[PDB]
């Protein structure tokens, strides 16, 4: 993010309203589709 | 009976720098996968035609051209922007467009779209937003065919000659090495196009052999799949007809002029 | 007599009919849903 | 008349107080903060 | 609650019952697992 | 068809954070927490294999491990999708 | 210079303004020494 | 102006469960050998695309529906049938078919009408007057460009059965009879091949604008005269995106 020089404690600032990166609805788990709406969490790829 | 009317929201924060650039391109041809009323500065950029999380081709935006349905914009404020679509059957009243190809449309025309299928566009960097939108090319019906054979033809010699219209010629070449990345920005058609013509020269042959373990009732069905699959994406037809009253006749790039729906 | 026999012709189980109670909200559950409701449903089953 | 307008702001304003110290430091002054933000548009929809 | 007077709401029977829409506190949560596979514990000491 | 639209607009009014999350409670697991190999067959990447055939080779002999891979007869252009099973049974197939 | 070159240009109908939609600001709170209960422990005492 | 309307005067001697039979049949597609205001059962019936004396097949239905008028059986009142054409010249501003396909149908898709081909029909039987209808699948302009592969690469397997689609398998079947249809499916073959060789494919091999050039056109033909040009374009706009096997959605004229 270009403005990582710029805040100082972003991690509240990115919390929040990730995007759903696998399909929550196939038998697999596939790629997005390019105009779903979901939302979810990610603890592991905050802290990585 | 109303016109299709599409807005998109125009985020804030776009520097006065590309507010300054939205204006001066009213009445270019944008594509929407759906068609809504209220659409997003993010369904038009180049990140809509995507395929493998890269950029595309000249051969998808091809499909794209025939899959996306098209809308005209109309007008732009400092705030939002308004387009109409095209290609379902709407009364669109004003609906012009401004010649964008390097080629002068003479009057009572047909149009047809086409990719920017050789040089850089002239596209808009939106860097405030972290996104670029292309514009298709606005070309004669009757200069499509030779236009579109012309590019693959001038580069299957390369990986081994002029376009005219209305009496004003137009060198290809534009006097540069263009040879990096045109060879391969056109790669996938090109490689597609050898191996559906390559196949046909040969299996006339394999029928009977006296005109002038490897399937024949496989093979006859692969050929005559490719070379249909693909006799619609290259070949593309009309959407809009350039008609004037008591204007100019013809129209010089750059310079806008009215339409209508065909 | 007839009362009842009727009314118990006519009863699905409980242990059935409180989960899928769960998920009523659009009861058109897609392929994945169900297959996951459906593990809930054989094990909500033997524990009462 | 919410169509017409380019973008809305609102403005803060807010002091912050100090406290008198001893040396060796730099004495400390009122601090002044001004901030500004944006409205984001939104819409609804129905139909019959 | 605490020191504070807050309401207390549920949604999900006034509004989104019959709708089909879902109810927007159900959400998702993403967490990523590992697993060593075929580690031989390279000493002597560690194997008892 | 009529539509009608409503346009509206907010926007916050705090100096610091006003609302505030908490998953509380944990309904049933959407995905099964099961073996489900990677298949890398389904990129058309790079540097290829020399002789075809042992391309070919690799290939269904990986295939004759899992379920996730691609369509034997594979295409001229396309995205090489798996083949549809007839069911399913405890969720969504989570790879690993 | 700035003429419509045919008549009644487009453009001329705009009336797109944004609008200041308040402001706000804090009052300090001001504190007495006496007033606190730390002030127990000492005799303050004035001397010019 | 105003699209073309076309009523067709139902015959009175329908029973009440086949005047109910044919409400069940609004949105699907009809043919006109002629195109009149003022039509009659007997015309759009299977009774009409008898060859001579003698029933089609599929290399023969091919041949009649790129030769007649397309139309959309509108909304049937007891006693008319109301249908719009399509291929005409005027337009229709509200318009809608149903889905007869197998398949799912996405949006934007090009819709070619097919004869009944996966061994499987959904025939309207009248016993009352003695005539049956047939109502072509709808099928995606990728499937049919695969379809017609299929059939042909059969026909040729005979003058000398499964497809994917969105990860499925789906089997057909044909009966090629009437030998003259299974020759002359043949000589447009070879012609193409002949006509999209030309002297500069000896670069290909080994005037290249010349040759690419008279290709594209061949290419442009063979799928269209092989089977059924593109007629509709499937374009919701409030609907869902897909349009499930059975379901009606919002059409536009190609």
């Amino acid at each position: 993010v270009n403005t990582n020089c710029n805040t100082l404690d972003r991690l509240l600032m990115e919390a929040k309203a990730v995007a759903s990166q696998s399909s929550t609805d196939t038998e697999y788990q596939f790629k997005r589709p390019p105009g779903s709406t979901e939302m979810t969490q990610d603890p592991c790829g905050l802290f990585q | 009976a109303m016109p299709f009317e599409i807005e998109v929201l125009l985020p804030g924060e776009l520097s006065p720098a590309e507010t300054s650039a939205l204006q001066k391109c009213e009445g270019k041809i944008i594509t929407f996968s759906t068609l809504r009323h209220r659409a997003s500065l993010v369904d038009i950029a180049l990140s809509s035609y995507y395929i493998n999380g890269a950029p595309p081709d000249t051969l998808s935006l091809l499909e794209a051209y025939r899959m996306r349905f098209a809308a005209v914009i109309t007008r732009v404020i400092p705030g939002k922007l308004l387009a109409h679509a095209i290609g379902v059957g709407t009364p669109t009243p004003g609906l012009f467009i401004q010649n964008t190809s390097p080629v002068d449309l003479c009057n009572g025309d047909y149009i047809c779209l086409l990719p920017p299928v050789f040089g850089s566009a002239d596209s808009i960097r939106l860097d405030s937003v972290g996104l670029e939108i292309v514009f298709p090319l606005t070309i004669p019906q009757t200069l499509m065919r030779e236009i579109i054979a012309k590019v693959v033809a001038r580069a299957v010699e390369r990986t081994a000659d002029v376009i005219c219209y209305n009496g004003r010629r137009y060198e290809l070449e534009t006097n540069l090495q263009h040879r990096d990345g045109s060879d391969a920005a056109i790669r996938t058609l090109v490689l597609n196009l050898m191996f559906s013509i390559n196949e046909g020269c040969l299996l006339l042959l394999a029928l009977i052999p006296t005109l002038l373990r490897f399937p024949i009732y496989e093979t006859i069905s692969s050929w005559i799949s490719t070379s249909s699959r693909l006799g619609d994406t290259l070949g593309t037809r009309a959407i809009l007809r350039v008609c004037v009253f008591d204007g100019p006749s013809t129209v010089h790039p750059g310079d806008r002029t009215a339409v209508i729906q065909v | 007599d007839q009362l009842l026999g009727v009314l118990l012709e006519k009863a699905p189980p409980l242990s059935l009919l409180s989960p899928i109670n769960k998920f009523q909200p659009e009861g058109h559950l897609n392929r994945v849903a169900r297959a996951a409701l459906l593990s809930d449903l054989k094990r909500r089953v033997c524990a009462d | 008349e919410l169509a017409y307008v380019r973008d809305g702001v609102i403005q803060f304003e807010v002091q912050q107080p100090m406290i008198a110290r001893d040396g060796p430091h730099p004495v400390d002054q009122p601090v002044h903060n001004y901030m500004v933000k944006r409205i984001h548009k939104r819409s609804l929809s129905a139909a019959f | 609650v605490g020191d504070k007077l807050v309401f207390l709401e549920a949604l999900e029977r006034r509004v989104y019952q019959a709708t089909r829409v879902a109810y927007p506190l159900i959400g998702n949560i993403d967490i990523t697992f590992i697993m060593p596979m075929g580690v031989f514990q390279a000493n002597s000491m560690d194997r008892y | 068809n009529f539509t009608l639209t409503q346009p509206r607009a907010h926007v916050d009014l705090g100096v610091g954070y006003t609302a505030v999350c908490a998953t509380a409670a944990l309904r049933c697991p959407l995905t099964d927490m099961g073996n489900t190999a990677q298949n890398l067959f389904f990129s058309r990447g790079g540097v290829p294999m020399l002789h075809d055939n042992v391309t070919e080779s690799l290939r269904r002999i990986t295939a004759s491990g899992g379920r996730l891979n691609p369509t034997e007869p594979l295409p001229i252009f396309g995205g090489l999708r798996p083949a549809t099973s007839a069911g399913i049974a405890r969720g969504q197939a989570s790879v690993c | 210079f700035f003429k419509q070159i045919r008549s009644d240009d487009n453009s001329l109908y705009s009336a797109q303004f944004d609008i200041l939609l308040g402001t706000y600001c804090n009052t300090l709170n001001f504190v007495r020494f006496l007033e606190l209960g730390l002030s127990v422990a000492c005799i303050c005492t004035k001397f010019p």
